[PDB]
């Protein structure tokens, strides 16, 4: 035996979600998916300069 | 059903004989194997799609 009004302005913001891109820190890596690395059994990235 | 030869003399008189019999089959289940493991187990089936 109570009543609940809800604030129109000022929403609560539970759990802000950070995306890994849009950070300051992602400059340092380039990301690709190797959706075969579960079964990769060893991998090497070979870039040659 | 074996047959008989009618025979003359002081020979005992020959009576038709009938040979009734049954066998049983044998079994000897035959086995071959296989192996597939891990990576290639889940490679085949939805999991790589």
């Amino acid at each position: 035996d109570v009543e609940f009004d809800a604030l129109l302005g000022s929403y609560c913001n539970t759990l802000s979600l950070v995306r890994f891109l849009e950070l300051g820190l992602s400059v340092a890596c380039v990301c690709t998916k190797f959706p075969e690395l579960a079964y990769m059994n060893e991998g090497r990235v070979q870039f040659e300069v | 059903h074996q047959p008989l030869i009618a025979r003359d003399g002081p020979h005992p008189v020959e009576q038709p004989v009938h040979n009734y019999m049954t066998k049983v089959i044998d079994r000897r289940a035959l086995n071959a194997a296989f192996s597939l493991a891990t990576e290639a187990i889940a490679l085949l089936t939805g999991e790589a799609l």
